[PDB]
C-alpha cells in the first residue's frame, strides 16, 4: 500500500515449531 | 453533533493524522518544530518562522529543530499546541476542531498532568465536542483484529508490553521503559564521533535517524560479531561525502537489550516482554506467550524479531510455542486501530463531551480512560 | 565452650547484629551488597568492589543495589554469605565465627530449603559451635515481658500474625502476606511516575525508601480523602531539587490494607489480625484482642494504629475491647527479645550443637525448633 | 628495560615535555611547524627549513605558521611526527626514543582512528618500549591530590568537563564542545576587523593570541555591558604601532559561553559543567558540585571563575554549596599528574608494551587506555 516505510520478506510472524 | 471524528496518533517521533474508517493515514509527518538559526536578509523568504510538517522536512539547514515530546512526555507544551493547530490547519486536514470528535493517544503509565494539560488544550485553545484518550497496546489489537496479545512495541520515546487477554488489559503487569529509538539514535551518533564523523546540530541529528534506519541490523550473538572484524559498509549524505560505519551499526540498537550500553539500568526489551507475561497470572501466560504483537518503528530492525525470539527460548520456561506476530503495517499499527475504534458505534459511550468537561473537570477525564 | 553468643535478626530490608545481654542492637545495617556502576580509572579509588554496610550507604550513587532476601525468602545465597561474613568482620564485630553460638531469626512458614541452606552456611562455610534459628513473633514478647498476645509485625518483606497465649505458640492460627515495606516502596515508585518524577535506577530506589519513612500518613477514612484534593507538601531530595509529592503519599502505604492495588488478591494487615484471632480457640480470643503488640518497619506510619484499631472495630465482635500496644524500639523488638533468649539459662537446651548436626543432619534441626 | 619514563602532555596550542618525578616541565614550546615563506638568496642563513619550539617563536615573521592538530585531532600527522622527533632530539630533551616508556595525553571522545595512527607513530618510526595514552581530567587530579570532583578544562583545542567520583569516571557523562581558545583568538580576529585593525598572516595571526592573553576580560552582567559605552583601552603591537581594541576585548572570551555568537548551536561550557553534574547518578551530584576542578589556558580570563559560578548558580538547584577549586599553576596541571602517575610502580601493569602491541595490535590499545 501507499506510503514512505514498509519492510519487505520480513514475514508477519516467527512462530517455534508446535511438538506432539 | 456527531460527525466523522479525527484521529491524532501522538508520540515524540512521529505524529499521524487523518479521518476515521480509512485503510491507512493520509497525514503522516515527524513531530517537530523548527525555527530559523540565521538572519533572514532577502525578502521573499520562508515565511512563517514556524515550520511543521514537510517544510521542515525540506528546510531542515536553517532550522533549529526541537522535539516538544520526550518519551511520551510534552516538555514544551507551546510547541505541541502549534503541531495540533497544525495538524487541523488548512496545510494538512483542511477542516476545523469545532466539527469533529478527537481520539487522542498516550504512552501506558504516563504523568497525569500531562493528560489533563492534553485535555486543557483540546477542550479550551481549540473547541472539541468530544475528546476520548487510549492506550498503544489495544488500539494495535484492534487493527490486527485480535483480543489476546502482549503488545511488545518500541516507538522513538517509549518501549512498553502491556499484556491484555480477552479484552481485559491488566493494568499492574504493564512494564514500561524510557529507552527506544530517540535514545538509539543519540547513541549511534556518540558512536560516529568516536568513529570520526561529528554531528552537533539539531538538522544534522536527523541524518543519524536516517541512517539508522538505513543500514542498521541485530546480530544474533553480539560477542561473535564482536570478536569477528567488521566489513565496514559506506553510507551517502545529502552533502555527498561518504561515511564508513563500521561495527557501529550493529552495536547501536544493541541499546534496546543491554541498556546497561547507554549507562542506565533498566530492563530492556526482551526483559520486559518476559516480565510482562510473568506478572500476569499462572493460567494466562502460555496464551500471552502465543498472542506476541509487535509494533513501532524501533522493531523494524534487521534481524530483531530473530533475536528477540532467542531472547525469550533462553528466559521462558522450556517446551512451549512462542509466537511474534509483526503485522505488514506496523508503524501505523496504533493509528489504525484507533481509526476502527472511532467508526465503531461503542466510541460515542467511551469519550468525554465537553458539557461534561466543563461540569465535572478532569475527574472526569481519568473515570472514563480507566 | 559457652561464650557471650551473637544476636543476628535477620530481614529483607535491615539486617541487626550485636551480642547477648546487651540493651540495644550497636550493629545496624542495611541488608544489601552494593557493586559498582561505573569503571574505575583512577588509582587510589574503593577497593574491593563489593560494598555492604555504611560504605554502601555514603557511595549509594556508584554502586548498584540488589537485595539478597525478598519477603524472608533469600533468592542469591552468595550476597548473603558475604553479609554475615562482613558482620562478624573487623569492620563491625571484631570477633571469630568459631568462639561464640549464634541466634537466628526468621519469618515463619519460609521454605524449609532455605532453612537448611542457612545452617549449612553457618555450621561448614563459617565454623560456628552452636546455631539456634527462632521466630520474631516470640522473641517480639520476650523484649516486651508479656506471655500472652498476638503478634501483628510488618518488615520490608513479610507481615504476618502470631496468637500466642501464655507460651502457647499456636502454628496453625498464622497468617501470613508477602506485602509489607519494599512492595509499599514499589508501589510509592510506581505513583511518583503517575505523578510526575521517576526513579528508575537501583539506587535512586533508595530514595523513594527514605520519601516513605519521612513523607507519608495513614488516612483514617480512605473515601473522604478521595473525594478531598490534596495540598501537594514538599520535599528535598539528597541533590536539592523540590518534589511536590501529592496524593500519592497517603494512597501508598494503603497497600497494607488494601493490596488489591497492587493486584494480588490477598487479605491485608487487619484482615490478617483478626483472621488469627479467628482461627485461633473459642476461649482464647478475647485474651487475644485485649493483648496486640506492633512491631517492624510499617507499622510506623502516622495514623497506622488508628486505622489498625478502627478496621478491628468493623470487622470483630461488638462491644470486646480491643488494645494494640505499641513499644517505643519496634524496628528493635525482635532483636532486644533474641538478646533477652540469648541470655537466659534455658538458652544452652533449645541451640542446635555442631557435634549434632554433624550426626544427624537437617531433621534435628527441624526438630529443635518445633 | 624500565627506564626513567617521558612525559608528552599533547595539545593544539601547547606542547609541554620532560621527565617523570620532575616538579615543573622544563620543555614547554607551542604546538606548530613554521616554514618559511621567503626565499633564501643570502649564505648563512637558518638552516633545516623546518623549524620547531623557540626559534619559531624568535623568528614569527619569516614562517608560515601552521598548527597540526586541531580540536585535540592532529590533520597533518607528518607535522606531528616531526614535532615529536623534535621533542626527542638534542635540541630539547638530548635522550633516545628506544630507552624511556611514553605518557602521552590526548582528550576524551576523540577519533579511535587518530589514536592507533599515535600508537603506530611510537612504535613503528620511533621504537618505543612502552606506550600508555591518558585522559586529562584523571591526570589533573592526580596533580592536585584529590580523587573526587569535576575537571572543567579549555586549553586551545577542547572543552570538556569529566564527572569522576572517588575513582570511577562515568564515560556516559562526559560532556565535550569544540570551542575553545583557538575558536576564541578566531572570533578576536574576525571582531578586530569589524574594529579596524585587520589580520591576515599566519605569524600575524599570534598578534591576535597575545591580544586575547593580555587584554580581556569576561564581564558578569554581558547586557549591561553591551549598555554601556567602553573607554577604548590601548595595547601596543611587536612592531611599535598602537591598537585601541574597544569592545572586541570583553566580548570575544564571551563565545566559550555563549557558542551562538560563532554560528554552531552548542552547549557552551557552564552547560557542559552542570550537564556532566546532571548526566550521573542522584546521590554523587552533590559531591561534584563541591569539587570543580579548573584548568587550561582558556579559564585564565578576568572575570571567568566569577562568570562561571553565577551560570551554575542560575542552572543548578537552589542551595547547594558550589565551589571552583584550581591549581596555582593552571597550565601545568595535566603534565605534573601524568608525572606522578608515571613515576608510580602502578604504571609498569597499565601500559601498552611493544611485545604486546606487535602481538595484538590496535586492540590491546583499546582494552588499555580505556
Ligand atoms: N525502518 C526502520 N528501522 C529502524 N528504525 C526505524 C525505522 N523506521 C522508523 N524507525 C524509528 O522509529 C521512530 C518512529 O517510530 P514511531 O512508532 O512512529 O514512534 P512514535 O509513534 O512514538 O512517534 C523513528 O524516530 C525512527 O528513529
Ligand atoms: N518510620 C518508618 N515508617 C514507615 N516505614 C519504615 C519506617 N522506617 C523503616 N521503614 C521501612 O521498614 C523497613 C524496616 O523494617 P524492619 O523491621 O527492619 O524489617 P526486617 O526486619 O524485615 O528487615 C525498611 O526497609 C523501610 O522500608
Ligand atoms: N592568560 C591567558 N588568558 C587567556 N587565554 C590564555 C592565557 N594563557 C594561555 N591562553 C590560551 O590557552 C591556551 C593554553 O592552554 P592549554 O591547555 O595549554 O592548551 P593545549 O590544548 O594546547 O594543552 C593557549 O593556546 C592560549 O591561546
Amino acid at each position: 500500500m501507499a506510503d514512505p516505510k514498509y519492510a519487505d520478506l520480513p514475514g508477519i510472524a516467527r512462530n517455534e515449531p508446535d511438538v506432539y | 453533533i456527531a460527525n466523522q471524528p479525527v484521529v491524532i496518533d501522538n508520540g515524540s517521533g512521529v505524529i499521524k493524522a487523518g479521518f476515521a474508517g480509512d485503510q491507512i493515514p493520509k497525514y503522516c509527518f515527524p513531530n517537530y518544530v523548527g525555527r530559523p538559526k540565521h538572519v533572514r536578509v532577502m525578502a521573499g523568504a520562508l515565511e512563517g518562522d514556524i515550520f511543521i510538517g514537510p517544510k521542515a522536512e525540506e528546510h531542515r539547514g536553517l532550522l533549529s529543530i526541537r522535539y516538544p515530546m520526550e518519551h511520551g512526555i510534552v516538555k514544551d507544551w507551546n510547541d505541541m499546541e502549534r503541531i495540533w493547530q497544525y495538524v487541523y490547519s488548512k496545510e494538512q486536514l483542511q477542516t476545523f476542531s469545532e466539527e469533529h470528535p478527537v481520539l487522542l493517544t498516550e504512552a501506558p503509565l504516563n504523568p497525569r498532568k500531562n493528560r489533563e494539560r492534553a485535555a486543557e488544550v483540546f477542550f479550551e485553545t481549540f473547541n472539541v465536542p468530544a475528546l476520548f484518550i487510549s492506550m498503544q497496546a489495544v488500539l494495535s489489537l484492534y487493527a490486527t483484529g485480535r483480543t489476546t496479545g502482549v503488545v511488545l512495541d518500541s516507538g522513538d520515546g517509549v518501549t512498553h508490553a502491556v499484556p491484555i487477554y480477552e479484552g481485559f488489559a491488566m493494568p499492574h503487569s504493564i512494564m514500561r521503559i524510557d529507552i527506544a529509538g530517540r535514545d538509539v539514535s543519540r547513541f549511534l551518533r556518540l558512536y560516529l564521533r568516536k568513529e570520526g564523523y561529528d554531528f552537533h546540530s539539531s538538522s544534522e541529528f536527523e541524518i543519524v535517524k536516517a541512517i539508522k534506519e538505513r543500514a542498521c541490523y541485530l546480530s544474533i550473538n553480539p560477542q561473535k560479531d564482536e570478536t569477528l572484524e567488521t566489513e565496514k559498509a559506506q553510507y551517502y549524505l545529502p552533502d555527498g561525502s561518504t561515511i564508513e560505519i563500521g561495527p557501529s551499526r550493529f552495536r547501536a540498537p544493541e541499546l534496546l537489550f543491554r541498556p546497561d550500553l547507554i549507562g542506565e539500568e533498566s530492563e530492556g526489551i526482551h526483559e520486559v516482554l518476559v516480565f510482562a507475561i510473568q506478572k500476569s497470572d499462572m493460567d494466562l501466560r502460555r496464551t500471552l506467550f502465543s498472542n506476541i504483537v509487535l509494533s513501532g518503528g524501533s522493531t523494524l530492525f534487521k534481524g530483531f524479531g530473530d533475536r528477540l525470539l532467542s531472547e525469550v527460548k533462553k528466559l521462558a520456561p522450556k517446551d512451549v510455542k512462542i509466537r511474534i506476530s509483526a503485522p505488514q503495517e506496523r508503524l501505523y499499527s496504533t493509528w489504525i486501530g484507533g481509526s476502527i475504534l472511532a467508526s465503531l458505534d461503542t466510541f460515542k459511550k467511551m469519550w468525554v463531551s465537553k458539557k461534561e468537561y466543563e461540569e465535572d473537570g478532569a475527574r472526569s477525564i481519568h473515570r472514563k480512560t480507566f
